């Protein structure tokens, strides 16, 4: 356990995620009958502003197949929330043309390094080549 | 269509989709399939939707005599029935007048 | 494995049944693959195993058994 | 959201249950009345919201069933919340005879309008007169008093079937009637070309017919 | 009955024609570009070998 | 114009964009009154199966703020949709740590080329070393 | 449409048994705690539902509920 978990924050995250999924059409609840599903969704909607009861709501009506996805989404949300405080711990997202990405991933898989490590090593070698020439 | 180029094919597909949007609004799952068929990464989806359309018109057949489940085949039987009903309508209106 | 990756490639590049594609099943007569179809089949076989084949030695391949023989 | 029909009931089922025709149809159905093509309004109502009503009535442990002939009715289960009852053997005789008349072309001139006398004549023609009479009275041997008793019993069974929708009395005449397709149920034991003794077990298993 | 049958016939006709129009166009396109790409690829392969 | 503009597709894209924005809570309408805004949104909702009228609904009730974001988003969506046909024209999204990205962006701004071009030059120098090692 | 609270009362899992017993003429008193509470809560709507049948849902002064059929 590296990042401390805060209930009033992660519960709001879970509520927002479930509301987003419901608005997207995902079946939040395990009830195939539409009446029970709608009733549970209404309970959730009126359940806003409550961690201790949204957790119970999840335990009681949550769709079995979404547990893993919700858990990993909350994991990622927690990690990003804690890393977004400092500049050096943040992550920069870019888009690479498919050939360039293909070659870079080929190198990374070949050497066992990650994309960041592979690019760092390559840049260091480029600098070393510059110094060699210079 | 083999002669034409990609631009005209794309344009006429867009026009066909425009017609479909009106022709499909009533249905829910068929409309959803039509919407999903729009992804360019999975052209096969298109064909699937086409199947659904057939898989729809098959169930719209009314009675046994029109069970030429090939939808393009039922058109002729239905036109025959419309013509027939026209004659009965003429006879019936004459009867009502008398 | 290679001996079943070959079937995976042949069936999904010619559309014929897995049962149809036996070791001795010739492409043109059994599987029905014509000039361009066989060209695409050999291209896919090249791509699967990330290798290259000579033109003449490739065109010499005209059967599942020959295909595997050159692949393995 | 709250105060929203979908919370408790599907929209179409609620619309069906709020329609002006629902109460008469429900009372008749629970009473045991079969619905045929003749009751155009009620038949169309059942057709439009057929699925909602089967699932609603399932809550009573009774199946709203549409026979292939196109007539709806209710079949209670062993765990029915609505009581259940079985027709008399004489009722079976009259129903089978009624199905025959529906399918019989000799009486085509009648154009579907039949009198109880003709029904009794046909019944005695096809059934065993005295051995059928045995059920009317255990000590019958062809006495005309018992003959009139059997005629009266047939008339009473015909009235009960009228209550069940198998037969309609004419808008002004209670001595003449018109048959309905519901009578086809009396032939459910023979609609399938198999051994009678296996079809009877199938039906009784399905709850269609109990024995006596 | 006439109205219902005419509506059914019109709906069937329109749906079928529009679906065929929507699908066959892109199908023929994909076929044409597939042929063109194969033709392009052969020359590259030939040059590469030597 | 490099990408063919399709009306019945861009109209659907625009309608979906408007609906998504509204359900996110933003004021797509130009109306400050609640009733007129609600009516305009309801009409837009009715316009689901008629993308052609969506252009007119835009010209009548779309918030003046959104023209730039609208014209940006649909343009980008068109580019991506047409590039998605072939792999070699697609784009791949990757995430980089701040130090690594800082160095890479500084290098790219030094060489005056895009990130992909800088990576191409870098990987090409590495592959040149590998090639001369191989020969 | 239908009244919302009427839909809630009809949908309640107690409704089938209670409806059958009412249509059978049974009187629901204070002893039947669940049924009596249900009728107390949802009387305002069950009265209309059973008036659609030309019947009156009557709560006696003693408290028990019952159905009184009209001429129609
Ligand atoms: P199919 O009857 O369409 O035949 C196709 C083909 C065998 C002619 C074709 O795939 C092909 O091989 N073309 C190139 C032939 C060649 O060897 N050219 C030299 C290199 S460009």
């Amino acid at each position: 356990m590296k990042y401390q978990q805060l209930e009033n924050l992660e519960c709001g995250w879970k509520w927002a995620y479930l509301i987003r999924k419901h608005q997207e059409g995902e079946p939040i609840t395990k009830y195939i009958e539409n009446s029970a599903a709608h009733a549970a969704v209404d309970k959730l909607i009126k359940l806003e502003s409550e961690p201790v009861r949204v957790l119970e709501w999840i335990e009681q009506h949550m769709n079995p197949d979404l547990f893993n996805r919700m858990k990993q989404t909350i994991r990622a949300r927690r990690k990003r929330h804690f890393n977004a405080e400092h500049q050096h711990t943040r992550k920069k997202s870019i888009d690479l043309d498919f050939p360039v990405w293909h070659r870079l991933s080929a190198l990374s898989q070949r050497r066992g390094n990650t994309l960041s490590e592979t690019i760092v090593q390559l840049i260091e070698d480029a600098e070393r080549k510059e110094k060699y020439a210079n | 269509l083999a002669y034409m180029e990609g631009g005209a094919l794309r344009s006429m597909s867009d026009k066909a989709l425009g017609a479909l949007r009106l022709a499909v609004a009533d249905n829910e799952h068929l409309r959803d399939a039509l919407r999903l068929s729009e992804d360019p990464k999975r052209p096969e989806r298109k064909v699937q939707f086409f199947i659904a359309v057939y898989q729809h018109l098959r169930e719209r057949i009314r009675q046994d005599i029109i069970r030429t489940d090939d939808p393009v085949d039922a058109i002729e039987q239905m036109e025959i029935e419309l013509a027939r009903l026209t004659e009965e309508l003429t006879a019936r209106e004459q009867k009502l007048a008398i | 494995t290679i001996e079943e990756r070959v079937k995976k490639i042949i069936g999904e590049q010619l559309g014929v049944k897995q049962e149809e594609v036996t070791n001795n099943a010739s492409f043109v007569e059994d599987l029905g693959a014509d000039s361009l179809d066989t060209v695409e089949l050999v291209m896919a076989l090249e791509e699967e195993f990330d290798t290259e084949i000579p033109d003449e030695e490739a065109e010499k391949i005209t059967t599942v058994q020959a295909a595997i023989d050159y692949i393995n | 959201s709250s105060t929203h029909i979908e919370q408790f009931m599907p929209v179409k089922l609620a619309q069906a249950l709020a329609n002006s025709l629902f109460p008469e149809l429900d009372s008749q159905l629970r009473a045991g009345r079969h619905i045929g093509i003749d009751d155009l309004d009620n038949h169309a109502f059942l057709m439009d919201f057929q699925e909602q009503l089967e699932e609603f009535y399932a809550r009573y442990n009774v199946e709203l069933i549409r026979a292939p002939e196109g007539f709806f009715y209710l079949r209670p289960r062993s765990t029915t919340l609505i009581p259940r009852s079985v027709l008399s053997e004489l009722d079976m005789m009259v129903g089978k005879i009624l199905c025959y008349l529906y399918l019989s072309p000799e009486r085509l001139a009648n154009q579907g309008i039949f009198t109880s006398q003709e029904l009794y004549e046909e019944l005695i023609s096809l059934a065993d007169e005295g051995k059928l009479m045995k059920f009317v009275n255990q000590r019958s041997s062809g006495s005309d008093l018992d003959k009139q008793k059997l005629q009266e019993k047939v008339r009473t069974t015909l009235n009960r079937l009228r209550r069940l929708g198998m037969v309609y009395f004419l808008p002004n005449n209670n001595n003449k009637f018109t048959i309905t397709e519901a009578v086809f149920r009396f032939g459910a034991d023979v609609r399938s070309g198999d051994d009678p003794r296996e079809i009877q077990l199938r039906m009784i298993r399905d709850g269609e017919a109990m024995p006596v | 009955a006439i109205r219902v049958t005419q509506s059914d016939r019109d709906l069937f006709k329109h749906l079928i024609t529009e679906a065929t129009s929507y699908v066959s166009a892109d199908y023929m396109r994909h076929a044409n570009e597939r042929r063109t790409h194969l033709d392009e690829a052969l020359a590259l392969r030939g040059e590469l070998f030597g």
